[PDB]
């Protein structure tokens, strides 16, 4: 019998707002940076980056940016974000063999909740867009790597991209927010 | 007729509907504004009787349920935003520290606004605080003091621990 | 080799700037020459700017500032007995960030009283499109003590202090960090006396 505060709007149906859906989105894509810096200064104070999501081609200064078609923005945070789950996979069953090992889990969880947002946004702004293949890391066997200097250039690796990605994720949410609805 | 008691939330991962009997076997079913498939309670047993526990492979912040109850005579659809169902637990690390001479009362969460009380009790809204100074209190009492926390669009959280601390003669 | 280059740092988030210091050059006078490789790019360029930010500086404009890419970085030096370089220095634009302070501090009062400040970010920083992202700090205190009360409020440009002494005159000042970051100076203090 009961509904939701914003349902008390006219409308006869009763979706959650479009403005609400991008707040919980840029939320999440915060916490997940946060989470990712935590993991980038914990490994270097214990312990040139070549990204596997390097040749998914993105805007990289604000004109640039600006100017990106809403349809492709959403494209590019759907293939990056897809693209960090198996990685994580396999990081996170490394380190199971202390801290590093509980956030990686978390991000790898939050990262799944956050796609899942981005594609009902998605969707209920262009019906029936197609999301394409993204790319993969061939070289994440060496995370494994019984030799240990090759299994620390891995992580070295893993969690600075991730750090990057996690950035980029959550500029791109924020430029499309500010652009559909309220800043 | 069945009807709909509260949906309830801990931390906007989980949730729990709970439930009346209509005046009988009890079942609840749901759907998602979105699309226009049927589902039935995924589990009535983690959370107690006459109740419907979502974990987290069932749980979305992303779309609204419509749930039901029916006995066998439906009851009144109810609609659900897991963000707004979320009722928190008590705010913790409660440090009470005496500095002319105030109280100077502290916690951490478990964003949320916040409510502080002393003995009848003294609320005190805190908004985003979560530092908070009170001053002219009565010389040689033993007071009282606990906190509460709510969400943005939530439900408040049950009043915390006692916490003592005395001020000088 | 001898000359250091450890400091860049950013503004906006658009344009950057890097100094090196000077090494052992033994009295005779040297001409120092910055040149730089970009990450994607297998190509080595030479500063496009050595006036803007004074000496021994480099400035980079939003022609030749990426971010999300790492730099390296060197300074070279020479003089009629020999030549040094530094050791190359790696930069990534996105985490040397740090802005100027927050602008427009404005107090206004509230039954129950309570004190609502509010303030802008710098004009530099592209907050409106989503581009930059930023947090904030608020620090108060009455003029007559010596301890400062600081409130954290997340990204909001607006503040509700509930804790406020009756009587008194108050003081305060505000300070932004980007999400990545370095603090910003604190702004300059404004005043308001409680009711």
């Amino acid at each position: 019998a009961q509904h939701p505060p914003y349902c008390r709007n006219q409308p006869g149906k009763c979706q959650i707002p479009l403005q609400s859906l991008f707040d919980r989105a840029t939320t999440v894509a915060n916490y997940n940076s946060k989470l990712a810096g935590e993991m980038v200064n914990r490994f270097d104070e214990q312990y040139v980056i070549n990204c596997h999501t390097s040749s998914i081609t993105t805007p990289n200064s604000k004109a640039e940016a600006i100017n990106t078609e809403d349809k492709i923005l959403f494209k590019l945070v759907i293939s990056l974000l897809h693209s960090w789950d198996e990685p994580l996979h396999h990081a996170v069953t490394e380190l199971a063999n202390p801290a590093l090992l509980t956030k990686a889990q978390e991000i790898k969880e939050k990262a799944k909740v956050l796609v899942d947002g981005v594609e009902v946004i998605q969707k209920r702004i262009h019906p029936g867009e197609k999301n394409e293949p993204y790319p993969v890391w061939s070289e994440q066997s060496s995370l494994t790597s019984q030799d240990e200097n090759v299994r620390r250039v891995a992580f070295y690796r893993l969690f600075h991209c991730l750090h990057r990605d996690s950035s980029k994720i959550y500029t791109y949410l924020r430029i499309l927010k500010c652009r559909l609805t309220s800043c | 007729k069945p009807e709909i008691h509260k949906c309830r939330s801990p931390d906007k991962e989980t949730f729990t509907c709970w439930w009346n009997p209509g005046t009988t076997n009890y079942s609840l079913t749901y759907s998602k504004e979105g699309e226009k498939t049927t589902y039935e309670c995924p589990d009535y047993k983690t959370s107690g009787p006459n109740s419907c526990f979502f974990s987290k492979q069932y749980t979305s912040i992303w779309k609204i349920y419509i749930i039901t109850v029916n006995a066998t005579s439906s009851s009144d659809p109810l609609y659900v935003d897991v963000t707004y169902i979320v009722e928190p637990e008590p705010p913790r690390n409660l440090t009470l520290e005496v500095k002319k001479t105030y109280l100077w009362v502290k916690w951490s969460p478990p964003t949320m606004e916040y409510e502080i009380r002393l003995k009848e009790w003294e609320i005190h809204f805190t908004g985003h605080q979560t530092q908070f100074k009170v001053f002219d209190l009565y010389p040689g009492q033993k007071y009282l003091v606990q906190t509460r926390c709510k969400p943005d669009h939530g439900y408040w959280s049950r009043w915390s621990q006692e916490s003592s601390v005395e001020m000088p003669n």
